[PDB]
DNA sequence: CTGCATCCGAGAGCTGAGGGAACCCAACCAT
DNA sequence: ATGGTTGGGTATAATGGGAGTCGTCTCGGATGCAG
């Protein structure tokens, strides 16, 4: 069996569906209603697709196997695997072609640009409407020849075919003004009221009356309308001989003697433009027959036919009436546009279009462009334009379309069923009407059915209303509504499926497991690993077979206890996989060794909730176990939670402590500070000592002894080791807060017995009281950020063992010291300061002094709204310092102001909204109120503010509701954007790299602000030094990878002014192939060090970059401007850019301003609104690409001025912007890579050389590569300018069919790929995982996947052999 | 350009009717034609429906795409019989050329008549098409002689093509015509019982009314058998993303414990 | 022959759990 | 040997249908205007 290396689509000729199908459904019937049978025939007969029943014919000959191959004399079907029912398929033969509507409907049409046909007349040639001309045959139209391709209506053919032959009622009982047979021209009355238009005979329809004479004198007969007259006009008659013929035999008109005949009083006139004939013998030609000019007639040829039209020889008077017409063939509907289809010839329309590539005309060269497009798609890949109309229809086999029993007994059916009935109720229809010879409008009718039956199949609500099932609304699903769409084939069976060995259950705290550790239920355990369990116990004597196993397992009452220890030897050393929805990062899943609980919920360590974002109110996990031995060995060395502790978006701590851990560690590890000695002087020691026994001054009060500062508590109590200092707290001698003296580390610590008790945790923990002791910061209290610092540093220093049992060392004694502290939360431990009732009075005061500047015309109704809006922001401001200055200086311990200061919980706006006030609140309308909240939520509000407060927290909720499927959204596309990008090669050679700056220009232009440590580190760590740097006499050389240490040592460098930017590699400047090397990418940010060969590195940036849009960032700011910066969408707020250098020189009139840009060779103006500013002064120097007016830059105007890498860092700078407001940290990797993949085009200004044509878009590298065969042949080279398009076209213009497909807009896709033949060489991720296959990353990459493992005694077997 | 109901409706209306003189001419050359084509079938000793669809080809013309070859053949092989007994030929293509007008003219009584045959499981138009498949029978089965309208003969023949077209069109599981005429006296007469009684009738009620020969029995196995086949996609729940044939398990193929 | 510039139609918008209207008439084939 | 099935016939005159939807945004061809 060969390997599947590449997958390729293309059209289907007629003859390949034949070859598909094993038989033609001729009957619309699905199955016999007595016997639940297939009908013969039928859209489910067994001869066709199959047997129902594995080797067992319909008639029951055959029952058994090796019958295989064998078909059955009497039914017809085959013997063998009732399987072949979901593969073998049928095919029904239409009567007349019809069009494949995804090559008609798809803008724009590939008919249409193959036949230069618009959409309106492709639809009204298609759908019967107009004609398309065929070998005109010379024809007339409106004084104008007729010529192919040409579009007429139903009236011009009609002239054109047949004629113009009018009728005139003449009233009963009035003679004409004209007889019949003599030519008429247009104007000559034919009646006293009646005149005719057209020149041509006017023959008589029905005399009133007729007047024979008699051998003479004239004698008159009425003509009814139920008989006719036969003697023709101007005819004599004999006696004996019939008039009026009839079908009574009394009725019947009898000449008495020989007289002639006139006839008068016509009912009716016809008047026909057309030559007359007489004749005296046999004629030739028939009615119905056209003829020529010079054809023989009647007389052995004496007459001869003068003009083009069609004969019919009237027997009544033996005349032969040639009506003036012609032969045109015009055709109508898809069998027209095939016969169209087949005479055209390739190469002669390509140098068609190759010479009208010379046109000066842009629109014309576009145009033309657009059609080689389509022409040489066809050429190369030998596929037939008449392949696109269809002649038979594929039948989709019956097991993908089922008609299947419910359990109740009712039946349940495709709609595809439905489709498939009313195509063949139609065809068969046509069939039937053709075979009888219907008149012409019958036929196109049921053409146009036929036509639009074959739409609804195919794509059923695309054009006009969809099809429906009667007593419904619900359109039926065609085959396309099965591929595409959310619920479709692609997007919900092939990237993601249902999978067994699964379970879910909801979340409880484990506190007492380890970090790698998860508690599982028995019975969860028993029901997923039970044949692990059935193989374990069949080894002990617990069951003789897996059958008596399964059997004793199957109730409940029947498990006994020895089958609990088998599970839990079952499980030894093996892992499962958490999982919680979302999965927003690779974190959402985590691999786990199982414990054993009691209960029905799953344990989950307090660590990874953070990881995970979980909860406790109610979250819900599901539990996967791995099988073989390549999934638990993954899921164990890179899926392990102990062994996944950085974050990959920004390489700080991912599994720190949070919440109750922090709150026991600061409380354990802050002091005490009293204000009953409050600095005072001491002498001695001693004095210091008795004075605090009279009870003076407190035991850690800031005293002053002999000039140097100290507290009693320091004096008095000397400890000579820790254990001493732990037993005397113990006793209650001194609490964990107090300030004592320690002997520590051969060091006198003025420190507390809490910090002594934190360092030796720590370094028991990691057990190396050396390295313990660098760690740790001694002298502050430990909160969020010294401990993420701590664990960093362990980290680094030590390895993931060591952090982890650090981890779960301060985790245990963080809970037992929270436990104990005593926190807890009253009313009254929401202080509510003093100082806030003075605060508000002074508010309440400026009110009335506002008040009277806008009662005496000082200020407007805007100004005054400014000022009250003002006075309360800075009213609240002073009340929030007020607060945390009152909670620093009285209550020192507080739980609120522990709570916040710690990290553990809350923010500084929460507690002000608890304490001092609420503040100012939005309207609906987003304008802010006049009065604000002056109640906090510990007074109690009033209803009033209640249900102003509510507009903000509905607004809240309603943007957190958007905002979720928004970033979702997001995510998905730059996951699809991005995925095919995994490290390739350890080095691409390359010698470009990218200047990181360290100052940033001030928003005054005044001088350049060096930039924040936060964004230098993000810009910095990690990445590989592209050129050596010598910096405080320290030489960082090439290739290196910068730690945290070496951008600390840079950023002081640049503080003391020696460097201004560092020059780095990056994946903007990569060279390897759909992908990055091992150089330009850096760190593996998860593990500090570089980053390992064969990670997907595009999945991991595109996660990293989406998780903190859902939520963290909130909603030209915020979400929208992420998404219009990913999409390169042009800004509404956009602003004016200098396309060239030059001075500028505002000119500014009373109406209107303007600015021009002189440089020393051209000088160009900028007209731009009057309401605009301006970033610029008379008489300064601005570069190109520099801003001319405040707001967004339209990225393609960049790109054009200054080119792609200045485009590259706006970009990069603008996305990191959004994400820092927000205080997100995320490295400048994941931006880089999706700028990259948004980069990835070139447009080509002159082909030189080359195959290609201008204008044409293709992807960078592959002009790169032809450039380079070009100048080594000795050819021109093709000229290209760089292109930017947003996320979504850039996904949708990949190489790879399947996953363009399985993106968005399916059906173009398809028929893009169908037309080019293109060929899938699965290189993406995505095209591996929906085949099904081993992706070509992680242990799938080729660097690593062929690695071979031996002992040393078999290799020296191996050499001796 | 779209509802095709209009455009089909004008192009219908573009041919103008008959008057009763224009019929009554019409209907004879039919019979005249008719007559001509067994005369000539008898002259040439062949078979009629082989003459007649040479007669049909020579008609419709080149345009209708039986080959060439042999209508060709045959044509020039009666054109070889002699002056006469060739006037026959001319009625003939004078007899199908009035079909063709009589049927475009008399077009419009199949609209007329089906525009209220809607909403039984068959669209408009597949009912108006089954129309003119009956106005043709009804066409070519007419006899003048009776001094009829054609509306009294076309309306019987056009009531039974559409009545046959939705008994066997309208259900997704063929049911013969004759039982699908029983469950509509099935119906009716449960309505009728409904509608008189004032409630829902029981089974026994029904199968007292219909007469000898029905049990109750036979009733639930008849309305058994008239149960149509639901669709797999029927949305469940308020999110649409539930359907009904999600819920069903194959009980066919053997599971992997079976296997095992 | 450019360039603007609306003008119209097409195709998308988080996961997961759970969702419940005729009658007759007579020949003819399967079993 | 038996019911259930399959196709054919009905004669005053009968002659252009009928349902309908509204609180979205963004992108890319298509048409018509000034220069
Ligand atoms: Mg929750
Ligand atoms: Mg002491
Ligand atoms: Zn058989
Ligand atoms: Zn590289």
């Amino acid at each position: 069996k060969k390997e599947v290396r590449k997958v390729r689509i293309a059209l289907a000729s007629p003859e390949k569906i034949r070859s598909w199908s094993y038989g033609e459904v001729e009957k619309p019937e699905t199955i016999n209603y007595r016997t639940l049978k297939p009908e013969r025939d039928g859209l489910f007969d067994e001869r066709i697709f199959g047997p129902i029943k594995d080797y067992e014919c319909a008639c029951g000959k055959y029952k058994r196997q090796r019958f295989e191959g064998k078909v059955c004399e009497r039914c017809g079907v085959e013997v063998t695997k009732s399987i072949v029912r979901r593969y073998r398929m049928g095919h029904i033969e239409l009567a007349t072609p019809a069009a494949h509507i995804w090559f008609v409907k798809d803008v724009p049409s590939k008919i249409g640009t193959l036949l230069d046909l618009s959409a309106t007349e492709l639809e009204q040639v298609l759908y019967f409407s107009k004609y398309i001309v065929l070998d005109p045959k010379g024809a007339i139209l409106n004084g104008v020849p007729v010529e192919k391709r040409q579009l007429l209506t139903d009236e011009e053919y009609r002239e054109l075919r047949y004629g113009k032959q009018e009728t005139y009622p003449l009233p009963p009982g009035v003679d004409a003004l004209v007889k019949d047979g003599e030519e008429v021209v247009k104007g000559q009355e034919l009646a006293p009221g009646v005149v005719s238009r057209l020149d041509g005979v006017a023959l008589y329809r029905f005399p009133r009356r007729v007047r024979v004479e008699y051998v003479t004198e004239p004698k008159d007969y009425r003509v009814q309308p139920h008989m006719n007259v036969v003697v023709p006009e101007g005819a004599r008659v004999e006696a004996g001989d019939k008039i009026v013929a009839a079908i009574d035999p009394e009725e019947e008109v009898i000449a008495e003697a020989e007289g002639v005949v006139h006839l008068h009083e016509p009912a009716s006139i016809l008047v026909v433009k057309a030559r007359v004939y007489p004749f005296e013998d046999d004629v030739e030609v028939s009615t119905g027959d056209r003829v020529a000019p010079g054809d023989v007639l009647a007389d052995g040829g004496k007459v001869k036919s003068d003009v083009y039209g069609r004969v019919e020889v009237d027997l009544v008077r033996n005349v032969v009436r040639v009506v003036e017409s012609y032969d045109i063939d015009a055709r109508m509907g898809a069998e027209a546009i095939q016969q169209l289809l087949k005479e055209l010839d390739l190469e002669a329309l390509e140098k068609e279009l190759l010479e009208e590539m010379k046109h000066p005309s842009r629109a014309r060269r576009a145009k033309a462009r657009k059609r080689l497009e389509v022409v040489r798609a066809f050429l190369d890949s030998g596929n037939r334009p008449e392949w696109m109309i269809l002649e038979a229809v594929p039948v989709l086999p019956p097991d993908l379309r089922p008609m299947v029993q419910v359990d109740g007994g009712r039946f349940a059916t495709s709609d595809l069923n439905d489709l498939y009935r009313r195509l063949i109720n139609r065809n068969n229809r046509l069939k039937k009407l053709l075979a009888q010879g219907a008149p012409e409008i019958i036929i196109r009718n049921e053409k146009r059915m036929l036509q639009e039956a074959v739409d609804a199949l195919l794509d059923n609500g695309r054009r006009g209303a969809p099809v429906t099932n009667p007593g419904s609304d619900r359109p039926l699903r065609s085959l396309t509504d099965i591929l595409s769409g959310k619920q479709g084939r692609f997007r919900q069976n092939l990237l993601g499926k249902r999978v067994d060995y699964s379970g879910r259950s909801v979340i409880v705290v484990g506190p007492q497991l380890k970090l790698h550790q998860c508690g599982l239920p028995k019975r969860m355990a028993l029901e997923l690993f039970k044949p692990f369990l059935l193989k374990k116990m069949e080894e002990k004597g617990i069951a003789p077979n897996v059958k008596a196993a399964r059997r004793m397992l199957e109730r409940q009452r029947d498990i006994k206890d020895e089958v609990w220890d088998a599970l839990e030897e079952v499980i030894h050393g093996k892992v499962v996989l958490l999982n919680r929805a979302p999965t927003l990062h690779r974190l959402g899943i985590q691999a786990f060794q199982p414990v054993l609980v009691e209960g029905q919920s799953i344990q989950l360590h307090p660590l990874v909730c953070e990881a995970f974002n979980a909860d406790f109110d109610g979250d819900q996990m599901a539990v996967h176990v791995p099988l073989s031995s390549f999934a638990q060995a993954e899921a164990r060395i890179q899926m392990l939670s102990a062994h996944n502790l950085l974050s990959p978006a920004s390489g700080e701590p991912l599994a720190k402590p949070s919440r109750d851990i922090i709150l026991g560690l600061y409380y354990i590890t802050q002091v005490r500070k009293e204000k009953k000695g409050a600095g005072l002087e001491f002498a001695t020691p001693e004095e210091a000592l008795a004075a605090h026994e009279r009870g003076e001054v407190a035991l850690n009060a800031p005293i002053k002894v002999a000039g140097r500062e100290t507290s009693v508590g320091r004096l008095k109590y000397v400890f000579a080791n820790p254990d001493e200092a732990l037993l005397a707290v113990a006793h209650g001698i001194v609490d964990l807060q107090d300030v004592v003296t320690v002997r520590y580390m051969g060091k006198r610590l003025e420190t507390s017995p809490g910090r002594i008790l934190f360092a030796r945790i720590v370094a028991e923990a990691v057990e190396d009281e050396k390295v313990a002791w660098e760690l740790i910061q001694l002298d502050v209290p430990q909160e969020k950020n010294s401990l993420k610092d701590l664990v960093y540093q362990a980290f680094l220093r030590l390895g993931m063992e060591k952090t982890a049992r650090l981890l779960d060392a301060l985790k245990y004694y963080g809970f037992t010291f929270s436990t104990t502290s005593g926190i807890t939360i009253g009313i009254d431990d929401a202080v509510i300061p003093e100082e806030k009732k003075q605060y508000l009075e002074e508010a309440d005061r400026k009110l009335l002094q506002i008040e009277q500047a806008y009662e005496m015309g000082f200020l407007t109704d805007r100004e005054r709204y400014d000022q009250i809006l003002q006075l309360w922001t800075e009213t609240t401001e002073k009340v929030t310092q007020a607060v945390f200055k009152n909670f620093e200086e009285n209550y020192p311990f507080n739980p609120l102001y522990v709570m916040a200061q710690s990290g553990a919980r809350g923010n500084p706006q929460q507690i002000r909204q608890l304490c001092g006030l609420r503040g100012l609140m939005q309207k609906p309308s987003g304008e802010t109120f006049e009065v604000p909240v002056r109640s906090s939520f510990r007074e109690g509000l009033t209803v009033l503010e209640y249900f102003i407060s509510s507009h903000g927290a509905r607004k809240g909720g309603a943007d957190t509701a958007l905002r979720t499927a928004d970033s979702g959204y997001l995510t998905r596309k730059l996951v699809d954007v991005t995925h095919e990008i995994v490290v390739r090669e350890a080095d691409c050679g390359t010698t470009n790299y990218i200047s990181v700056p360290l100052f940033q220009p001030d928003e005054v232009t005044r001088s350049l602000r060096l930039r924040k440590r936060a964004d230098i580190e993000a810009g910095l760590y990690g990445r590989v030094l592209a050129r050596e740097v010598e910096v405080l006499g320290v030489r960082l050389e090439e290739g290196r990878y910068l730690s945290m240490d070496d951008v600390h040592l840079l950023i002081k460098a640049a503080e003391a002014g020696e460097i201004q930017e560092v020059p780095v590699r990056s994946p903007l400047t990569c060279q390897t192939r759909y992908g990055v090397c091992q150089k330009c990418y850096g760190y593996d940010l998860s593990m500090a060090r570089p980053v390992s060969i064969g990670e997907a590195v595009g999945i991991v940036a595109a996660q990293s970059i989406g998780e903190p849009g859902t939520q963290l960032t909130m909603r030209t700011q915020g979400l929208p401007r992420v998404i219009e910066l990913f999409e390169a969408r042009r800004p509404k707020a956009k602003a004016v850019i200098s396309e060239i250098d030059g001075v500028v020189r505002i000119e500014e009139t009373e109406e209107k301003l303007s600015v021009f840009v002189e440089s020393e060779g051209f000088s160009k103006e900028y007209k731009l609104p009057k309401e605009a500013r301006l970033l610029v002064k008379d008489g300064d120097y601005v570069e190109a690409g520099q801003p001319l007016t405040r707001g967004a830059i339209d990225p393609h105007q960049l790109l054009e001025a200054k080119g792609p890498e200045a485009v590259e860092r706006y970009l990069v700078e603008e996305i990191q912007k959004v994400y820092r407001a927000q205080g997100v940290k995320l490295h400048d990797k994941h931006i880089e890579i999706v700028v990259r993949q948004m980069m990835k085009y070139v447009e080509v200004t002159d082909p030189g050389d080359s195959r290609l044509l201008e204008g044409q878009v293709l992807e960078k590298w592959d002009v790169e590569a032809l450039n380079e065969r070009l100048i080594a042949e000795g050819k021109t080279p093709v000229a290209w300018k760089p292109l930017l398009m947003g996320v979504t076209k850039s996904a949708l213009s990949t190489k790879s069919w399947l996953s363009a497909a399985s993106f968005q807009n399916t059906t173009h896709v398809l028929t893009e790929a169908a037309i080019a033949g293109k060929k899938d060489e699965l290189i993406g991720l995505k095209e591996n995982v929906i085949l099904g296959r081993l992706i070509p990353a992680g242990t799938g990459s080729d660097f690593v996947r062929f690695t071979q493992v031996v002992d040393q005694k078999t290799l020296k077997a191996i050499e001796e052999a | 350009t779209s509802d095709p109901v209009r455009q089909y409706l004008h192009e219908i209306g573009q041919v103008p009717l008959l008057t009763l003189e224009e019929e009554v001419e019409l209907a004879r050359k039919v019979e005249e034609g008719m007559e001509a084509i067994k005369k000539l079938s008898e002259i040439t000793g062949l078979d009629p429906d082989l003459i007649r669809e040479v007669v049909r080809a020579k008609i419709l013309g080149s345009a209708r795409v039986l080959d060439p070859k042999t209508v060709e053949e045959i044509d020039q092989k009666l054109k070889s019989l002699p002056k006469e007994h060739k006037r026959y030929l001319h009625i003939a293509r004078e007899g199908e050329a009035a079909r063709q007008h009589l049927i475009e003219a008399n077009l419009r009584l199949v609209v007329s008549i089906a525009k209220k045959y809607t909403g039984r499981g068959l669209s408009f138009l597949d009912l108006i098409q089954e129309g003119n498949q009956g106005l043709i029978r009804a066409v070519e089965k007419f006899e003048y002689k009776r001094r009829f309208k054609f509306s009294t003969y076309a309306t019987w023949w056009i009531r039974q093509a559409i009545n046959r077209a939705i008994a066997d069109q309208a259900r997704t599981i063929r049911i013969p015509v004759h039982m699908v005429e029983t469950i509509n006296k099935l119906s009716r007469t449960a309505r009728q019982l409904q509608q008189e009684l004032g409630r829902e009738p029981t089974y026994e009620e029904i199968a007292e009314a219909m007469g000898p020969g029905w049990d109750a029995k036979r009733v639930e196995e008849t309305l058994k058998i008239a149960q149509e086949p639901v669709s797999l996609e029927t949305p469940i729940g308020d999110e649409k993303d539930s359907f009904y044939g999600d819920f069903i398990p194959d009980e066919h193929l053997p599971s992997p414990v079976d296997a095992a």
